[PDB]
C-alpha cells in the first residue's frame, strides 16, 4: 500500500492520573496540559513513523482508567498489537497495579502482544516514590521494555513509542 | 419522526411507547430533513439553516453540528 | 500544682484563642474569596444578561 | 514493695523540686497576652460578622 | 471467532460458599472543610475530613434482608491513603448464598475518624444482591454514595447504590464489547460522555464506591448465581376433586405436637 | 384476643403441613405479630410446640427464624 | 430451687462453650457481641474465669482473622469486669499482645479495651502506668485511629489519677509527644491540640517495611546518640541495606523529629513487623481468594445451562423471565453486530 507499510494498534492502559491521555497527546499532538478530564470510554489518535526505512501508522489509543467506567471484560485489547502499561513514578498504588494491568492484558490482549512498562511524571522528581530500579528489575522480570517518560516537558515519550513500533515490526 | 418543536421522537409500532426521544436545538434550525444510518448507529438532522447534526443512537447524544457555509437550507 | 494548674488554665485560654484567631482569620480569607468571585459572577452575569 | 514506695517518694520530692526549682509563671504576663488576643478576636468577629 | 452462547447458572441455595464483595475505590469529593462548623465544634477539627486530603477511611460491609440484618458488618482492613482511597479488598460476607433471600441487600457505609473513640459516617450505599430477575450481581459495580449518613438496610432503602447513570452503563457494556464498535463515532461520542462527567463532577459533590461480585467459574465456563430455594421445583400435586373428602384438612394424620409436649413434662 | 385462639388452630393445623420456605415464614410472622395478644398458656402449651417443629425444618432459614421467633415469643 | 438454677446454669455453660469452640470464627464472633457480658451470670464469677474467659483467650492464637481478633477485645472488658480483678493479671499480656496486632484495627480495638478496662478501674495501678508508658508513643503514629485511640486512653488515665500523679508519672511519658505541657490533658480537646505532628505515613512505612528493621533501628538509635551528644560521631551505615534504607528515608524527607519518634515507636514496630512477618509466612497458601475467580472443583455443585438459541414458585417464573431476558439481548447484540 502506497499510503502506510504497517498499521499497528498500541494501547494506553494504567491507572487513572498516570498521564495515559497526556502521553498520548504529546506523541500526537505534541501539546501538554494540565486540566485533567478523566478518559472516558475509548480514544485514538493517529500518528505516521518512519522507522528501518519503513512508513508505518500508529492508531494509538487511550482508555479509562478510573474502575467507575472499567469492567471485568475488556474489548479493547482486541487487535492490539502492543500495550504500554503506564504508571506514576510519584504513584505507588499506581506501579503496584501494573501486576493487575498485566494481567488482564495476558487474558484478553494478544497471546504475543508487545508490552512496555512506562513510568510517567519522571520530571517529578522531589515527588518520585518508585525508583528506576525498582522499576527495572520487575520490568526485566517479565521482559517488557521500560522507560520513564514525561509528558510533561516531553521527556522520552517520543522513544517509548518508536520502541513499541519497533519492537512489533521486528515481531511481524 | 421529527416534529416542528425540535423533537425527534422514536416511535415503536409493536409497543405504544417511545423508544428514545433526541430534542434537537432549535438553535441550530427548523428541522427540515434527517437520515438514519443503515447500520442504525447515528442519525443526522438537517436544518433550515444549513446545519446538518449528527446524534450517536446507541448512546443518544449529540456529537456533531457542522453548518454549511452559505446556510442555505437542507 | 495549685499555682501551676492557675498559669496552665491561661496557657490554654491564650493556646485555644491562637485557634480561634486562627481559624476566624482563614475563614474570612475564604469568605472573602467568594467575593471576587460572587462578585465577578455577578458581573459576568450581568453582562450576559 | 519498700523499694517501690521509696522510688515513688523519691520521684514526688524531685518533681518537687521542679515545680519549686522553676520560677511560677506570672498570671499577669500571660494574662495580658490572653486579653490582647481577646480584642483580636472581638475585632475579627465583628471583621467576620460584616 | 467466539465461543458459544450457552447461558450456565448454579442455584443460589446449591451454592454453599462465602459470598465476597470486593471493596474497590472511593472516587469523588468530600464535603469540603467548613470552617463555619469547626468553630461551632472545635472536635470538627481533629476529624479525617481536617487531617487529611485522604483520610484513611474504612467500608463496613452488612447484609441485611427484610429490613434486618443477616449478620455482623465486616470491615475492611486498615489501608493507609495518601491521594485515593483505593481499598481493593475481597470482604468474605458472614452470609453464604443459601442464606440470602431474594431481597438481601449489602448496606456499605464508609466510616472516618472523628476524634478519639469515634467514628462518624462519610456516606451510605446499599445495593440489592439480586438483580430485576433474581440473578446474584456479577462483576464491577459503581454506587452511589449518600453522603454523612449510613447505608441503610430497610426495605426499601434510603441509600440506594443503583444522565451519568444511564451513559456509564452504556460505556461499561462498550468496554465489555456487548455495544458494537464503530471507531470514527466512539471517538466522538466519548469524548461528549466525558464533557457530562467533567460537568457533573462540578455541578454536584456525588461520591462513588466501586464494588465487585466475584465470578463463579468452572472449565471456564461462566456461571451466574440465580435466587432458588430447594424443592422450588416441587410443582404440588394439587387436584380439583371433592368426591368424598369435601373438607381437607392439613393436619390430618399428624402428629399431635401439643400432646407430645405434654408428654414429654408429665412423663 | 378471646377468639383469637380460635384463629391460632388455624395457622397451626397448617404448620405440620407447609411446602415452602416463604410460608413457613409467613407462618412464623403470623406467630410473632399473635403472639402479644395470646394467653402464656396458649404460647407455652399451643404455640412452643410448633416452633420447635420448625427448629427441626429442612431450611436453615426456616430453623434459624424458628429459634429467632421462639426466643422472642418466650 | 438451687438444684434447678445449677441445672440451668450448667445448661447454659455448654452451650456458650460449644458456640465458643465453634468452627466458624463468625459464630464466636456473633456470640461475643450479642451477650457474652450477659451470660457471665451462669458460669459465676469463678468459672468465668476458668472456662469462658480461657476459651476467648484463644480468639487471639488465630492469627489469619483479624475480625475474631478485634471481637475479642470489644467484649473482653464485659468479661474482665465480670471476673474481677484475677482476670487483670492473665489479660494484662494479651493486652500488650494486642497492641503490636498486625491489624492495625485490631490494635485500635485493643487500645479501646484498655480504655473502657481504665475507666472501670480494672487495670491495676502500677499497670496503668506500664500501659500509659507503652501507648504514648502512639500519640505520634500516622495511623489517626491509632493516636486518637492513644489519645483515649491517656486523657481517661490522666482523670483516673490524682493531678499529683499527672505532673509526676503520666506526663514525663507525654513530654516527648507533646509541643507544651498542659495539665489538662485529661480533656481530649487539650491533648489533641498540644499533639506533635505525627510520623509521616511515609517514613513510617519504609521503616516499618523493611525486613531488616531491628537493623534499621540499631542505626537509627546511633543517630539519635549523636544529636543528643551521647556520641562524638555516627558511623554510616555498616550494612548496605540500612545504607540504603537510610537514604532512601532522608530522600522522602525524614526529619530528626521524626526519627525520634520512630525510636519511640521502635518496641511498637519491631512486634508488629514481627507480627506480620508470621501472618506473611501463611498467606502464600492464601493467594487465589484476591483474584476474583471461585473455582466449583472444590465442592462439585449442580451446575445448569439453557440454550439461548431456540402452582408455579416464585423463583421459578422469575427462573424463566431471566432466561429470556439472556435470549434477548444475545439476539440484540447479534443483531446489532450484524448490520455494521
Ligand atoms: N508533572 C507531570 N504531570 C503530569 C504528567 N502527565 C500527566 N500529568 C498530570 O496528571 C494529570 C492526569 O493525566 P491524564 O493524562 O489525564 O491521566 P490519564 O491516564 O489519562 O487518566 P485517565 O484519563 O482518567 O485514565 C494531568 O492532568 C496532568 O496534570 C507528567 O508527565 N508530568
Ligand atoms: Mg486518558
Amino acid at each position: 500500500n502506497p499510503e502506510y507499510d504497517y498499521l499497528f494498534k498500541l494501547l494506553l492502559i494504567g491507572d487513572s492520573g498516570v498521564g495515559k491521555s497526556c502521553l498520548l497527546l504529546r506523541f500526537a499532538d505534541d501539546t501538554y496540559t494540565e486540566s485533567y478530564i478523566s478518559t472516558i470510554g475509548v480514544d485514538f489518535k493517529i500518528r505516521t513513523i518512519e522507522l528501518d526505512g519503513k512508513t508505518i501508522k500508529l492508531q494509538i489509543w487511550d482508555t479509562a482508567g478510573l474502575e467507575r467506567f472499567r469492567t471485568i471484560t475488556s474489548s479493547y485489547y482486541r487487535g492490539a498489537h502492543g500495550i504500554i502499561v503506564v504508571y506514576d513514578v510519584t504513584d505507588q498504588e499506581s506501579f503496584n497495579n501494573v501486576k493487575q494491568w498485566l494481567q488482564e492484558i495476558d487474558r484478553y490482549a494478544s497471546e504475543n502482544v508487545n508490552k512496555l512498562l512506562v513510568g510517567n511524571k519522571c520530571d517529578l522528581t522531589t515527588k518520585k516514590v518508585v525508583d528506576y530500579t525498582t522499576a527495572k528489575e520487575f520490568a526485566d522480570s517479565l521482559g517488557i521494555p521500560f522507560l520513564e517518560t514525561s509528558a510533561k516537558n516531553a521527556t522520552n515519550v517520543e522513544q517509548s513509542f518508536m520502541t513499541m513500533a519497533a519492537e512489533i515490526k521486528k515481531r511481524m | 419522526y421529527a416534529t416542528v418543536n425540535g423533537s425527534l421522537v422514536g416511535w415503536d409500532l409493536r409497543s405504544s411507547s417511545n423508544a428514545w426521544t433526541l430534542k434537537h436545538d432549535l438553535k441550530s434550525g427548523l428541522i427540515t430533513s434527517f437520515a438514519v444510518d443503515i447500520h442504525q448507529c447515528w442519525l443526522c438532522i438537517g436544518t433550515s439553516s444549513g446545519t446538518m447534526a449528527c446524534w450517536d443512537m446507541r448512546f443518544q447524544l449529540p456529537i456533531s453540528s457542522h453548518c454549511h457555509p452559505s446556510r442555505a437550507r437542507i | 500544682m495549685e499555682g501551676k494548674w492557675i498559669t496552665d488554665q491561661l496557657r490554654w485560654k491564650i493556646m485555644s484563642c491562637k485557634m480561634r484567631i486562627e481559624q476566624l482569620k482563614q475563614t474570612i480569607c475564604k469568605g472573602n474569596e467568594e467575593m471576587e468571585k460572587n462578585s465577578e459572577g455577578l458581573l459576568k452575569t450581568k453582562e450576559k444578561n | 514493695q519498700l523499694n517501690v514506695t521509696e522510688n515513688e517518694c523519691q520521684n514526688y520530692k524531685r518533681c518537687l523540686e521542679i515545680l519549686e526549682q522553676m520560677n511560677e509563671d506570672d498570671s499577669e504576663q500571660l494574662q495580658m497576652e490572653l486579653k490582647e488576643l481577646a480584642l483580636e478576636e472581638e475585632r475579627l468577629i465583628q471583621e467576620l460578622e460584616d | 471467532m467466539g465461543e458459544a452462547e450457552k447461558f450456565h447458572y448454579i442455584y443460589s441455595c446449591d451454592l454453599d460458599i462465602n459470598v465476597q464483595l470486593k471493596i474497590g475505590s472511593l472516587e469523588g469529593k468530600r464535603e469540603q472543610k467548613s470552617y463555619k462548623a469547626v468553630l461551632e465544634d472545635p472536635m470538627l477539627k481533629f476529624s479525617g475530613l481536617y487531617q487529611e486530603t485522604c483520610s484513611d477511611l474504612y467500608v463496613t460491609c452488612q447484609v441485611f434482608a427484610e429490613g434486618k440484618p443477616l449478620a455482623l458488618p465486616v470491615r475492611t482492613s486498615y489501608k493507609a491513603f495518601s491521594t485515593r482511597w483505593n481499598w481493593n479488598e475481597w470482604l468474605k460476607l458472614p452470609v453464604k448464598y443459601p442464606d440470602l433471600p431474594r431481597n438481601a441487600q449489602v448496606a456499605l457505609t464508609i466510616w472516618d475518624v472523628y476524634g478519639p473513640g469515634k467514628a462518624v459516617p462519610v456516606g451510605g450505599t446499599t445495593v440489592s444482591l439480586f438483580g430485576k430477575y433474581g440473578m446474584f450481581r456479577q462483576g464491577m459495580h459503581d454506587l452511589k454514595v449518600w453522603p454523612n449518613v449510613e447505608a441503610d438496610g430497610s426495605e426499601p432503602t434510603k441509600t440506594p447504590g443503583r444522565q451519568m447513570s444511564r451513559l456509564a452503563k452504556l460505556t461499561k457494556a462498550h468496554r465489555q464489547g456487548h455495544m458494537v464498535k464503530v471507531d470514527w463515532l466512539d471517538r466522538l461520542t466519548f469524548r461528549e460522555i466525558e464533557m457530562i462527567n467533567e460537568s457533573e463532577k462540578r455541578s454536584s459533590n456525588f461520591m462513588y464506591l466501586m464494588v465487585e461480585f466475584r465470578c463463579v467459574k468452572c472449565d471456564d465456563k461462566e456461571y451466574g448465581i440465580v435466587y432458588y430455594e430447594k424443592d422450588g421445583d416441587e410443582s404440588s400435586p394439587i387436584l380439583t376433586s371433592f368426591e368424598l373428602v369435601k373438607v381437607p384438612d392439613p393436619q390430618m394424620s399428624m402428629e399431635n405436637l401439643v400432646e407430645s409436649k405434654h408428654h414429654k413434662l408429665a412423663r | 384476643e378471646n377468639g383469637l385462639v380460635i384463629l391460632v388452630s388455624v395457622i397451626t393445623s397448617c404448620l405440620q403441613t407447609l411446602k415452602y420456605c416463604d410460608s413457613k415464614l409467613a407462618a412464623l410472622e403470623l406467630i410473632l405479630h399473635l403472639a402479644p395478644r395470646l394467653s402464656v398458656e396458649i404460647l407455652l402449651d399451643r404455640i412452643t410446640p410448633y416452633l420447635l417443629h420448625f427448629s427441626n425444618d429442612s431450611v436453615p432459614r426456616v430453623r434459624a427464624e424458628a429459634l429467632r421467633t421462639l426466643t422472642k415469643v418466650l | 430451687y438451687d438444684t434447678e438454677l445449677q441445672a440451668l446454669h450448667e445448661m447454659v455453660q455448654q452451650k456458650v462453650v460449644t458456640l465458643l469452640s465453634d468452627p466458624e470464627n463468625i459464630v464466636k464472633q456473633t456470640l461475643m457481641e450479642n451477650g457474652i457480658t450477659r451470660l457471665c451470670v451462669f458460669f459465676g464469677r469463678q468459672k468465668a474465669n476458668d472456662v469462658l474467659l480461657s476459651h476467648m483467650i484463644t480468639f487471639l492464637n488465630d492469627k489469619n482473622d483479624w475480625h475474631l481478633r478485634g471481637a475479642f477485645f470489644d467484649s473482653i472488658v464485659g468479661v474482665a469486669a465480670y471476673v474481677g480483678w484475677q482476670s487483670s493479671s492473665i489479660l494484662k499480656p494479651l493486652l500488650q499482645q494486642g497492641l503490636s496486632d498486625a491489624e492495625e484495627f485490631v490494635i485500635v480495638k485493643a487500645l479501646y479495651a484498655l480504655t473502657c478496662m481504665c475507666q472501670l478501674g480494672l487495670l491495676q495501678k502500677p499497670h496503668v502506668y506500664e500501659f500509659a508508658s507503652d501507648i504514648a508513643p502512639f500519640l505520634c503514629h500516622p495511623n489517626l485511629w491509632i493516636r486518637y485511640g492513644a489519645v483515649g486512653f491517656i486523657t481517661v488515665v490522666a482523670r483516673q489519677i490524682s493531678t499529683a500523679d499527672v505532673y509526676c508519672k503520666l506526663m514525663p511519658y507525654l513530654d516527648p509527644y507533646i509541643t507544651q505541657p498542659i495539665i489538662q490533658i485529661e480533656r481530649k480537646l487539650v491533648l489533641l491540640s498540644v499533639l506533635k505532628e505525627p510520623v509521616s505515613r511515609s517514613i513510617f512505612d519504609y521503616a516499618l517495611r523493611s525486613k531488616d528493621i531491628t537493623s534499621l533501628f540499631r542505626h537509627l538509635h546511633m543517630r539519635q546518640k549523636k544529636r543528643n551528644g551521647s556520641l562524638p560521631d555516627c558511623p554510616p551505615p555498616e550494612d548496605p541495606a540500612i545504607a540504603q534504607l537510610l537514604k532512601k528515608l532522608l530522600s522522602q524527607g525524614m526529619t530528626e523529629e521524626e526519627e525520634d519518634k520512630l525510636l519511640a515507636l521502635k518496641d511498637f514496630m519491631m512486634k508488629s513487623n514481627k507480627a506480620k512477618a508470621n501472618i506473611v509466612d501463611q498467606s502464600h497458601l492464601h493467594d487465589s481468594s484476591q483474584k476474583g475467580v471461585i473455582d466449583l472443583a472444590a465442592l462439585g455443585i449442580t451446575g445448569r445451562q439453557v440454550d439461548l438459541v431456540k402452582r408455579i414458585t416464585t423463583c421459578k417464573t422469575e427462573l424463566q423471565q431471566l432466561i429470556q431476558q439472556k435470549r434477548e439481548q444475545c439476539n440484540a447484540e447479534r443483531i446489532a453486530k450484524q448490520m455494521m
